[PDB]
């Protein structure tokens, strides 16, 4: 009951799900042929979840795998678990859109999503009981950053009650591999804020930021950070899959966390992070978890926390403990921080228990937290996107498929009020 | 289910092709006569049982090289009727190439072309490779990319074309032709590479210490670099480039597609080992203004836009960390309106070595391809070495009696007046 | 009890035959032989429906081959499960007819036909007790869409209270194989509707639009159109050899599908169809078989069914299933369809389940629509039969064979007038 | 039980049946001995034990071939009284071979008919071949049909003659006994091949590439299209064509039975296997207007109906994918009263090549036969050469002293006005 279906787009997103699933498949001790070999009883209760049944006993992810070329799809199908996904839900076309967002929006990707739309809409119209989306894709891409947003309008349209996750990777001004990347994510941003019912940012920067300074492993690649988003994305439904003492769905998060229904961007963090020489020293206890859950450098976005003041806070700690100490930690770190949280809404953190920890790990933490310090990664982005566009420098390519430059006034006014009117309330006082 | 076309035309064309085509057979597993004893789709085709076809054509009006390509090693690999051949040469007159012999010979062509066309099915683009500076090679260029732009329409073409040296020259006549094959290829090329012989040579007598240097060893290095180029579309890389992902981030402006490339590292066996060649110093390399691959120099003008290449184990951390370090360095600035201007490709196969050759075997190397606005000093130079003997009409009896009209010759210098004047007003700051 | 004979002419009805009856013999355990060899008691319970039984055990098919030509006949003999056929049933002229139908239904076909009704006779009056037959022919040939449609009123002239199938391919004007094909389908379709007690069309353009777009394999065959066809044909008639929930014999279909007499053109489908590498994705359920049985591009006809008005509709389910189910997602689409049924006659939706699976299916549905869509099949042939008869070209091989045009006037008016009459209903109001 | 009698009269019918007779012998395994080291009773005969006697009869007045055939490697072959031949030429003289020296000859011919039509029991048709410029081959070729019209009555008569070309010509006074034996085949043929020299010519200089060819590589092209033309007889095929179903899909009126021919691929093995040879493209090449195996332009007239033949693996998919392309082009034009004008036939066997010859080996053929509106100009330009000589009476004493009468001529001249008022009376829309 309750479950949702994964959907991905891009070759980041589909990077993402390739060890999402793996790692979705370990925890429920899903083999990569299908067949479960679990030790738990409760390892089974609730896989309806992310996995359907079919004959023979298998069972196979709910997934939706799309991209505008072909390569990355007949990439994953030969790596570990590929098998899972069912071949029927590959849609491709075959010409991609070069980074270009007009043509993943426009002229190509409005041609191609009606299939991919059709086994979506097979998909939610069978399950038992929809919970909602869950999306991955990348903001620096053009097929991507185009062909997701416009689906997420569409799903939209036809499922309004319904709640939508977004998991967004948005290009950072550090480490830039794309010279169009500010086109394609000023005009995503624009079309995400409406549509979009949760958005979870995670920059490049700040995972190999985190892989060099708290694991201290000399040459970190796409699979570590692959690693660290997988492992954060499975912490917040953990909740939902298995029992404990204060269950909490993906709806109650958003109850709790969205002031205001333009207020949706969050930036999370998972905790505890060690080194490998290190993992012998520490001793794992609530305290241990809460101080590097809230420590600056662990936040999934090179946003720097201690620069604004938290809307709202949300945790999900995994394991057996006491639901005391639990309480007794928030408070205090709530009373000892009391300058970065508004001061007009009290008691705004949030807190659960799930008795299944992760596997391998006695106690775990996902920190969900909405904070007014996201403003920055906007201001850069708009910066260089005005920087650009007063020339109209690269602006033909866009042009030259039906798109005009009213399009990109239209979303740079609208960014920047999405900027001013999220740091209206930092200023606000009671 | 990607495929690229290669077109040769003229001696130099020729003799460039051959040499990737070593290169190409080599890296693929494939023998000389085209057995082998699924990433060869991209440049072959499969016939069924047995031996592959290259997808490309070698046109020339001078049957020498045609029939000495027709007796090597290789008479089996080609198809014996795609190496079209003519019978009168046109002796460095780009009239003769254009209007009077060309034409008879170019049907042959289309036709050879639409053939090899309806095969593929995934057309990513055409390559073509010819040498500016003669008859031939410019003219039937000039009509093959006229014909093929209205024949296709959208789909691109890259074009690698060898523009004369500064001082260094073979012919007497080589301005004329090249500032006609310029104004022809302006307004009918989506890209065009810069490759004077003058600049190799240094790279050549600097680091492979060859000081009696063939043409050979400047058409393997110009192979290595298309191999590079073309390394992403048939090799598995943690962060692809497609073909059509180009004209989306280096090129700002539909006039300005002119840019300059480099290639690193270049060394010998007998040193090569000796040094670590790390991703920060090869990166280094890359940049330095003696190993541009045409003799221009950057630091003569600001940079638009980057787009470098890498393949072998390299780590992107360890390129994010030496992108920081030239945007640190005061001698390389960027123009005002571009914020960031790198894009960045990764790719696991390292380079493959060719026996009896010049470059060692590495596991690390980077392509580098720049935009720049430096460009505009060849573009001056060839205009002033035109317009000496444009004065007194010096040799323009050659073209007028072969059917070019008289007035033909200053509507290429106005549009050579106009691009300098394009670069001149892009890279002032706004 | 209650058995039919089969009569196929022509080439593709003999095409048809060959693997209509390897698909009976492989559901029933037959060996090639004529052994039987199947695992299931229920597997020869109910053999004389198509099977009879001679000395030694072995079972012979109750069919009658007749054609003009003797290639095909002795064709169909050296394939697989081609010595199941009396030899004696064989019939066949030394002449042809040349895809003239005046010669296969006036000259030639008339003196012929002595001999296969000779021993139609005899396996008719024979046989327990008769339901009926059922025919296989092409109406693009000539020896086949005369003689069979002679052999039909001849038939139907001894045999007037017993039931009369036809499977007819129609000619196709989008995969024409002959130029004569709208004169010989017009002259057929003047003579079917007066006495064939059911008819389905099916047409090769659609078949190959299946092969294409729901299998996705890359080259079609005959002998896959023909296994599609197979499986339809047996469809129809598995609940007459099999128990079930609710057994309907072909008289009930007939007796609920044909509202007036002259109206009984059904178009035909079968679900479930998936691709190889998709059918791993797919799970069975009563709504994924109704949700592919209504889909416009399912049915065997290039008709568009949206394009009308369904009179009725008919579902014959197979395997084990709940009924609640099934007749809940026959009002499901019922309800959700209203504007494409027909309003005046209510509840127009026949169901019927059988416990007994396709062997290697665990659920299949074979579908017979009857609707007003069909129209445009007509009016399409009745346009080029009158562009091509208004300058009576290829009229003198007909009427030099005591044929003349005042049977083609009148056939041109019946079928105008069966075209005009049929959509009368379509426009028909309460 | 189905069989054909090739008839052979002339030097040019007997130097390409020579040619046509390796080819057969070669494609049923038959030794030039004729003896063996159920497909070959379409042209051969089996004696009891061992060898084969052809089906045909060759014909001439002047010895000289003959004698070359009967002492060459097949003079074990044919039968050595079927040999007919005269002592006296008729010496390009038409009245001499149709009422001097013919008439004592035809009588053998008809007695040596008879002897090979009672052996036959499925007799499908004639063929015969005879060079239209020449004196005994068009008189005795219209004798022989004149007389086999009325001995037999229905039995259909296929003529593959060769006219004279536009310009090029070998004799004198080929007009006159061209237009004569045009009008005697006109009321006694059921259809006529068009196949003049120099077409063929051209298609040898530019697809075999052979700058001086002779008669013999003309007659294996001609040995070919007769092969692919009656390869549907002896050979399984997924869509089968007899002989006798053409009148009733080529010819729309009796008076209209001259159609022209062509082939492909005609490639040699030097480059045949560097290209797919798809269908589409050999289709697309046997469309071509300079692929007419006569020197006629379909672009100067209407089409009336294709008939058009595959053999090897093609796929009927593929044929109707490449039909409909070839409607899609405006070059290619129908008449309006013919919607649909494709006739397909699909046969399996590959062609078979001739050890020395010209063609390479491949697993596509395509031969088509074309009806089309522009035949007429072949018409007019003998016409006009006719009128010229006859204005003046030239070279008619060499026919009034040979029994023939003053008028004969001036009827022919009618007959032809007669056709030429059809086709344009035929060709308009209405
Ligand atoms: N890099 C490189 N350049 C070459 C080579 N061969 C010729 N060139 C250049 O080509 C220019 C002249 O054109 P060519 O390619 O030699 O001759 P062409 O293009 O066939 O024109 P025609 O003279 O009419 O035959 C010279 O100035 C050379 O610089 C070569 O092998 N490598
Ligand atoms: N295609 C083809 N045409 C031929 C060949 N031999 C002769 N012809 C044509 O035949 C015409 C003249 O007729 P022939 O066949 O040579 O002689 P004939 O038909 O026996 O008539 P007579 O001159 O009386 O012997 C010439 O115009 C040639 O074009 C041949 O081998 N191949
Ligand atoms: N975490 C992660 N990020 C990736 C991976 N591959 C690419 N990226 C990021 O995705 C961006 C490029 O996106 P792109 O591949 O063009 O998206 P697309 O246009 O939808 O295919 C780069 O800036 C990378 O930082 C990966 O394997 N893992
Ligand atoms: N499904 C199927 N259709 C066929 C096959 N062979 C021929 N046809 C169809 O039959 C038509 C020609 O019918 P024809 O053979 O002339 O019938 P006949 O005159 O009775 O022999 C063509 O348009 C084909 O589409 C086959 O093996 N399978
Ligand atoms: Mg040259
Ligand atoms: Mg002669």
């Amino acid at each position: 009951m309750r479950e949702i279906v994964h959907i991905q787009g891009g070759q980041c997103g589909n990077q993402i799900g390739a060890k999402f699933w793996e790692v979705i498949s370990d925890e429920h001790g899903i083999d990569p042929t299908g067949t479960y070999h679990g030790d738990s009883d409760l390892q089974l209760e609730r896989i309806n979840v992310y996995y359907n049944e079919a004959t023979g006993g298998r069972y196979v992810p709910r997934a939706i795998l799309m991209d505008l070329e072909p390569g990355t799809m007949d990439s994953v199908r030969a790596g570990p678990f590929g098998q899972l996904f069912r071949p029927d839900n590959f849609v491709f076309g075959q010409t991609g859109a070069g980074n270009n967002w007009a043509k993943g929006h426009y002229t190509e990707g409005a041609e191609l999503i009606d299939s991919v739309l059709d086994v979506v809409r097979k998909e939610a119209e069978g399950c038992d009981c929809l919970q909602g989306f869950q999306i991955t894709h990348s903001l620096g891409g053009g097929t991507g950053s185009g062909m997701g947003t416009l689906l997420i309008s569409k799903v939209r349209e036809e499922y309004p009650d319904r709640i939508m996750e977004t998991f967004s990777v948005v290009p950072s001004p550090k480490v830039s591999d794309t010279v169009v990347e500010p086109y394609n994510a000023t005009l995503s941003v624009h079309q995400l804020v409406e549509n979009a019912d949760e958005c979870m940012v995670i920059d490049n920067e700040a995972l190999y930021d985190i892989c060099f300074r708290t694991l201290k492993l000399t040459t970190p690649t796409y699979g570590d950070l692959n690693h660290l988003v997988s492992a954060a994305m499975s912490g917040v439904t953990c909740c939902l899959r298995f029992p404990g003492q204060l269950n909490s769905d993906l709806r109650k998060l958003a109850v709790n966390l969205i002031p205001f229904p333009r207020l949706h961007f969050f930036m999370i963090g998972f905790a505890p992070l060690t080194s490998r020489g290190s993992q012998q020293y520490r001793a794992l206890t609530v305290p241990e978890l809460t101080q590097q859950m809230f420590d600056a450098k662990n936040m999934m976005c090179a946003a720097d926390p201690r620069h604004g003041r938290y809307l709202t806070a949300s945790a999900l700690f995994r394991g057996r403990m006491s639901t005391k100490e639990v309480d007794e930690q928030m408070l205090n770190v709530q009373n000892k921080n009391s300058s970065y949280f508004v001061e007009w809404i009290p008691n705004n953190i949030k807190s659960s228990i799930c008795d299944i920890p992760p596997k391998g790990l006695k106690m775990a933490v996902t920190f969900v937290g909405n904070s007014t310090a996201i403003q920055e990664m906007f201001k850069r982005v708009a910066e260089q996107f005005t920087a650009m566009f007063r020339r109209k420098a690269f602006l033909h390519w866009y042009t030259g498929e039906g798109m005009d430059e009213m399009e990109f006034t239209e979303a740079e006014s609208n960014m920047n009020d999405l900027v001013s009117e999220y740091q209206q309330y930092q200023d606000a006082t009671a | 289910m990607r495929e690229v076309i290669s077109i040769h035309v003229g001696q130099g064309g020729i003799q460039v092709g051959n040499a990737c085509w070593e290169l190409f057979c080599l890296e693929h597993g494939i023998q000389p006569d085209g057995q082998m004893p699924d990433a060869f789709n991209t440049f072959f085709s499969e016939t069924g049982a047995g031996k592959h076809v290259p997808r490309a054509v070698f046109l020339d009006l001078e049957p020498t090289v045609i029939d000495e390509v027709r007796t090597g090693t290789y008479r089996q690999l080609f198809h014996p009727e795609q190496l079209i051949s003519g019978k009168e040469d046109a002796a460095n007159n780009f009239a003769r190439g254009h209007y009077t012999i060309g034409k008879e010979i170019v049907d042959l062509c289309l036709d050879r072309i639409r053939k090899l066309a309806d095969n593929c099915t995934g057309l990513q683009g055409f390559l073509v490779f010819n040498s500016v500076g003669g008859g031939t090679g410019s003219g039937l260029g000039s009509l093959l990319l006229e014909r093929l732009s209205v024949d296709y329409g959208k789909k691109s073409k890259l074009g690698f074309t060898i523009y004369p040296s500064p001082q260094v020259s073979t012919a007497v006549v080589e301005p004329y032709n090249s500032i006609l094959s310029t104004h022809s290829l302006l307004e009918h090329t989506d890209v065009a590479v810069m490759l004077d012989n003058e600049a190799i040579y240094d790279i050549c007598r600097r680091n492979l210490d060859i000081e009696r240097p063939t043409y050979t060893n400047l058409n393997r290095l110009i192979a290595q670099v298309i191999s590079s180029l073309t390394a992403s579309l048939r090799f598995d890389g943690a962060l692809n480039v497609d073909i059509t992902e180009f004209q989306t981030n280096l090129v700002p402006y539909p006039r300005i597609h002119f840019m300059l490339s480099s290639y690193a590292p270049i060394i010998s066996a007998e040193k090569a080992y000796h040094e670590q060649l790390s991703v920060a110093e090869i990166t280094n390399s890359a940049f330095e203004p003696a190993n541009m691959m045409a003799k221009c120099d950057p630091r003569h003008g600001k940079y638009m836009a980057c787009s470098m290449m890498y393949r072998g184990d390299v780590v992107p951390k360890d390129v994010n960390a030496s992108i920081a370090t030239i945007k640190t360095k005061r001698t390389i600035q960027f123009v005002d309106w571009c914020p960031t201007g790198f894009k960045v490709g990764i790719n696991y196969q390292p380079p493959t070595v060719v026996p009896g050759g010049d470059l060692a075997k590495v596991m690390r190397a980077v392509c580098m391809i720049s935009n720049s606005t430096a460009i505009a000093e060849v573009f001056s130079r060839l205009d002033h070495k035109f317009d000496l003997m444009y004065a007194k009409r010096a040799f323009v009896h050659w073209y007028v009696g072969e059917g070019m009209e008289e007035g033909e010759f200053s509507e290429a210098r106005e549009d050579l007046a106009a691009l300098e004047k394009d670069y001149e007003e892009v890279g002032i700051e706004t």
